[PDB]
């Protein structure tokens, strides 16, 4: 499986230069005898090389790297820690909304089975 | 255990030394066996046919897989929702993907095999993510029609 | 058994609105203030409360805590799903039930 993520990787470095949304180096290369079936987004790899797109425009970021340079994730562990709480925090927040949801659902399939489904009326 | 194949799905039409002439034109069957219950004295519908090769016994699970034999869904295999009368030629994956058009799954179902045999029992146990995938599973995955075997989706345990 | 029997029954007038679309019903329910949703539910016509004869077809009613449940019934075999979760939406701001 090397060598289709070698060629998932080779197209998300070749789509992500473009200037458009359908004028790239990947559109004129399957009018062009060369098969492709990653373009498609019917097939299931299609959601990693989107995600691989996603990295490769992000790779392409100002802050990336390309004409600055970082400061406060590189030279500062006190931000790299303020960064791993805010993470921990906003993750302890998604499981409270999830146990909330999860909450929600219990108490909406609790009232679903004990509603009375014999009061029939056709209005 | 390789070179057998178990056989589910059998009806009382089929008998021992029938299942070894229909298995003939796949591969060289050199032996057939079927237990016998205790309480009913005949065949429980899961049977083994020892072939001499690993190849014939492949060919065969590949050839007469979801098969209606007498009346049955034949197949042969290499030897809190309930669901029972499943028919033996779906896979974990295959009831996975049929249970995932209904509900979410939460992980992998797993299907009750026999200790003899251990191809298929007859019944499987499966977990859905809320339930509102279980009551959709109960009023439409509960007698509908599979791969010619009537299910019956029910609930494992439930408090009054 | 606790929520079904504190549940209060003065059973209103429901507003209903059909229409035969093509690829949906639209229920004006009060405000209930809870976050309990109206749940909607595919039964047979065997069981009544006076068993009328000839009673083959099947009814989708949806139902509510401080509301009665309206019931549509469907000659057709299958023509849609009437799953909560997959084609079911309430929305609390304007009130309004929506079923396709």
């Amino acid at each position: 499986s090397a060598f289709d993520l070698d060629v998932v990787k080779l197209t998300a470095q070749f789509v992500a230069r473009n200037g458009r949304q359908f004028l790239t180096q990947l559109m004129q290369k399957e009018q062009r005898n060369y098969q492709f079936d990653f373009l498609r987004p019917q097939h299931s790899l299609f959601n990693y090389f989107t995600k691989l797109v996603e990295q490769y425009t992000k790779i392409l970021i100002p802050p990336k790297g390309l004409f600055s340079k970082l400061k406060k994730e590189a030279e500062n562990p006190r931000e790299v820690l303020d960064q791993v709480c805010y993470r921990v925090e906003w993750a302890k927040f998604q499981e409270r909304e999830r146990k909330k949801e999860e909450e929600e659902k219990e108490k909406e399939r609790v009232a679903y089975a004990q509603i009375d489904w014999h009061d029939f009326v056709v209005v | 255990q390789d070179a057998t194949v178990y056989v589910g799905g059998l009806d009382e039409k089929v008998s021992e030394p029938l299942l070894w002439e229909l298995f003939l034109q796949a591969g060289p069957v050199v032996n057939t066996h079927m237990p016998k219950d205790r309480v009913t004295g005949q065949h429980q519908g899961y049977g083994f046919v020892e072939f001499l090769s690993e190849e014939d016994a492949d060919y065969a699970i590949k050839i007469m897989n979801m098969i209606k034999l007498y009346g049955k869904p034949i197949r042969v295999n290499k030897a809190n929702i309930f669901i029972g009368n499943l028919d033996p030629e779906i896979d974990e994956k295959l009831l996975y993907d049929t249970f995932s058009a209904f509900g979410v799954i939460l992980q992998t179902p797993k299907i009750m095999r026999d200790p003899d045999t251990g191809n298929s029992k007859g019944y499987a146990f499966i977990n859905f993510a809320s339930f509102d995938a279980s009551d959709a599973a109960i009023e439409a995955m509960n007698g509908q029609y599979l791969c010619n075997r009537p299910i019956t989706v029910s609930y494992a345990f439930k408090k009054d | 058994v606790e929520v079904k029997k504190f549940v209060k029954i003065g059973r209103p007038g429901y507003k209903v609105t059909k229409q035969r679309d093509s690829e949906l019903f639209q229920i004006d329910y009060p405000e209930i203030a809870e976050g309990i949703m109206p749940r909607h539910r595919f039964m047979s016509a065997y069981e009544q409360r006076i068993e009328p004869p000839d009673r083959r077809w099947q009814y989708l009613l949806m139902a509510a805590e401080p509301y009665e449940t309206i019931a549509f019934k469907v000659p057709s075999r299958e023509i849609d799903k009437a799953e909560g979760k997959f084609w079911t939406h309430w929305n609390r701001e304007t009130k309004q039930f929506f079923l396709q």
